[PDB]
RNA sequence: UCUCUCU
RNA sequence: UCUCUCUCUCUCUCUCUC
RNA sequence: CUCUCUCUCUC
């Protein structure tokens, strides 16, 4: 320390530079569509801008709409809805931007530079609201993986454009399915790990993996995915480890990052009153997020027969990418219970086509929590020798078994018989209050259902 | 159902997970 | 030697110059801040004046404060707690201080010379204080190294600022983290190794590549660490290989030099004294820091529920950086044993803001030692030969043969007393 | 320019 | 002008098998 | 290596 100050500073510096952008890139676009203040702080509507960006920059798929075009939709504009209230009334309408257009916007507004890490940070909260919101068992299954790791799903929605930052957030149930469609491609095709592109697909294999193994901490885990690497033509023998790895992880729990990824709206209207992320630098983990939601207000289109604040939740369990997290913890710190999703009286935050746009109200989400804490990288759960200091005829003693151990299934699985649902983990760290912006007086809780998706 | 948990706060709390569930399936 | 004599003569006085500056120094600025004699004496006020001076002459991160200032603070200002004793009772107040100003007194007292070792000499104090209070395992698990090898973070808190003096004090671990680091950094940036940066950086890498070699004592390691920074490209091999260089050194230690920085109030009360270091000279690994230990009395605040004798200790230790050092030997010296880190009662020296500065009382820091010994800048005595050589070393092998401690009164080292030797390891 | 909690 | 003994209580990353 | 180095930083 004393020197990673510094180090600190700069990376706040950079993250608020992001969100500037971001802001900065709302506020354009709102001008340029023409919404009032209600219509700009609409959840709905920052969905459609953020989506439209998001489209624009995808290289790969504009080339391969271009090479093949769909039906009745030129491959070079992009939009969705944007509900305008008229009257009191809401009403949809599907706004068609040239592609070009949008990405002139988006670099102006980040001073000339593509800025891909507010693309990758908008893709995280797309992610985190799809995995507070909606369940994918179905891919669960279809990859072969037992239905019931769902806390291992994070950032599953994740799309390979995020590299790194998306990678460092995903989970690694997330990261099994991608290894296990990797092996099924190629039991079903024999050309695969063959050839100019096999060469391709085995690099991409190896990085992932890297990255997989850097999720655990257990050396056995770690060891584990290392075998599975070597296998120059993977088949049903690391199929089947990589799916004892996944439910080894929910017991000796990876190394998964938690981001507070918020909407665009807020950043918007941040920026639109003045406040200056560059300057006072933004942190993803810290209480910036927290204070952040305190100030603002944000509308969100309200079906009819649905309870606003348990909208409200999800999109507060979405912002802080609590979806996984334990009720018990989340309820401690938005000061209000926590429901699990199956008493969620609320569907998607985004709305269909096909809805009747006409008996939808409007409602202020309450995305505003009593305490604050710092989002953790991590999971779960000394001295072995000596540096003479002193001219002594002393021996200079080490732990010689311990030092030299370090030169598969069975040890797994007695790791996990060993782990009972009662340690405590984080000891010492607690819930700090808004007020404490320097993270001094932690406030440990003392503590029915703690599964989201029990 | 979900069976396990993922921390994402820095808390004191334990982590649960259904012990008997996960062990069953070995 | 019989020509070494004047050499070794010239070192000492422009050491003793330099604690000189030190001494000096303080002593204008508990003048200058208005410090009674007990509250001079407080370790807590000198840590604060020290900080105070190395941020004042920190010209990059004053650079990059003023470029980008923060909120609430001025970047031309510096400052931190002073306590103050009046009434009996203890309070502690800010004081703000224009980093010019300080660097005019520092600079002043120095005979308008820069001394940029005297700056670095507080640094290696708190870099030893630091490392004999708090253990970070956290650094170690972050940069993927295994947080047993805590005996090998000599001087890991030491900024980069602390070049040549500071990389000589500071150990491999910190030495192969630095390194990591910047593989780390490399495999994440394709850019960088690349350009006119990456040039620069290259040099770095060099630099501290060969110190780490210089560092280390057999041939072996040599051609290893020789190896890696060969690499124009360092990634994950030569991460592993880093990785287990740093293993190696637990069994196959390497040459960490160790000296006793004190902190500026003992600098302070021996020139006030009349001391003059330039004429009588000085040494870091000598017998005049333990001879100035002696005779010099310093207050320390003492949270309540604490022992003085442990927080006495962890100075004592922080002083002579007997961190990492054989518990044996330590006590040995001292007299009086010394306890784990595990079972001291004590928090860190410096106290925090959000703590009540009310029901906190000072005793007297026992830095006081029955014997004294001379410090080392050595240990003791490809990669399967590297294997064999621990496989054949063990943890009964005598090392520094015939090498004692000596006494107070023998200034001459002429008689050494070699001792014989139930825990050992500090942070275990 | 799509939609979905929970085979 | 910060704080801490003992697994990440904050150290991003400048996007994809394009 | 029982003392024989240090004038600072990718400033
Ligand atoms: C394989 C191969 O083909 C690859 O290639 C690559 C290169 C080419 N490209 C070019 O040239 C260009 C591009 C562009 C774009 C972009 C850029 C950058 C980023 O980041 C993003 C993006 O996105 C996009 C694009 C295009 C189109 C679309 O759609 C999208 C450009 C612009 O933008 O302008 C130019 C050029
Ligand atoms: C690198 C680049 O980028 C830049 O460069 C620049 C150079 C010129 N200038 C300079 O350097 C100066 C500095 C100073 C200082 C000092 C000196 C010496 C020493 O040692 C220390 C110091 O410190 C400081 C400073 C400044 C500021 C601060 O804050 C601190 C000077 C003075 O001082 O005056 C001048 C110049």
């Amino acid at each position: 320390t004393d020197g990673e100050r510094q180090n600190a500073t700069e990376i706040r510096a950079s993250v608020g530079k992001m969100i500037d952008g971001i802001g900065r890139f709302y506020i354009q676009m709102c001008t340029e569509l023409k919404l009032s203040d209600y219509e700009g702080r609409l959840i709905q509507n920052s969905l459609t801008i953020e989506r439209m960006v998001l489209s624009a920059f995808d290289e790969r798929r504009n080339k391969y709409l271009e090479e093949h075009p769909s039906a009745g939709k030129d491959p070079k504009k992009t939009g969705g809805p944007i509900y305008r209230r008229v009257d009191g009334k809401w009403r949809r309408e599907l706004i068609l931007y040239d592609k070009e257009e949008i990405r002139r916007i988006w670099r102006q507004a980040n001073n000339g530079d593509d800025a891909t890490a507010g693309l990758t940070h908008m893709m995280i909260w797309h992610s985190n609201l799809n995995d507070a919101t909606y369940q994918r068992t179905r891919a669960l299954v279809r990859t072969g993986m037992d239905p019931r790791m769902c806390s291992l799903m994070q950032g599953s929605t994740l799309p390979r454009r995020s590299g790194a930052a998306g990678a460092a957030v995903k989970g690694v149930g997330t990261m099994v399915m991608e290894l296990i469609r990797m092996i099924k491609r190629g039991i079903n095709d024999r050309n695969f790990w063959r050839g100019e592109n096999g060469r391709r697909t085995r690099i991409a294999y190896e990085r992932m993996c890297n990255i997989l193994k850097g999720k655990f901490q257990t050396a056995a885990q770690r060891t584990m995915v290392d075998q599975v690497r070597e296998s120059r033509n993977p088949g049903n023998a690391e199929f089947e480890d990589l799916i004892f790895l996944a439910r080894s992880a929910l017991i000796l729990r990876g190394s998964v990052a938690h981001k507070s990824c918020l909407p665009a709206c807020v950043y918007g209207s941040a920026v639109a009153s003045g406040y200056d992320f560059e300057r006072e630098g933004y942190s993803l983990v810290g209480i910036d997020p927290f204070r952040l939601l305190q100030n603002s207000q944000v509308y969100s289109l309200i079906r009819p027969n649905e309870n606003p604040a348990h909208k409200s939740q999800l999109v507060w369990m979405a912002c802080h990418s609590a979806a996984f997290e334990d009720l018990r913890v989340s309820s401690f710190i938005r000061g209000t219970k926590v429901v699990p999703r199956g008493k969620l009286s609320t569907r998607g935050v985004q709305i269909a086509s096909n809805e009747n746009m006409e008996t939808m109200e409007s409602s202020t989400l309450e995305l505003r929590s009593r305490y604050w804490a710092i989002r953790t990288r991590s999971g779960g759960n000394g001295q072995i020798s000596i540096q003479p200091t002193f001219s002594v005829q002393r021996n200079l003693p080490f732990d010689r078994p311990t030092i030299m151990a370090a030169f598969m299934r069975t040890e797994i699985i007695r790791l996990m018989e060993s782990a009972r649902p009662e340690d405590v983990s984080f000891q010492g760290r607690g819930v700090f209050e808004l007020s404490d912006e320097k993270a001094t007086s932690p406030i440990v809780p003392s503590f029915e259902g703690s599964y989201f998706f029990g | 159902g979900q069976i396990s948990i993922q921390p994402t706060f820095s808390v004191q709390r334990n982590l649960p997970f259904d012990r008997p569930t996960i062990m069953a399936a070995f």
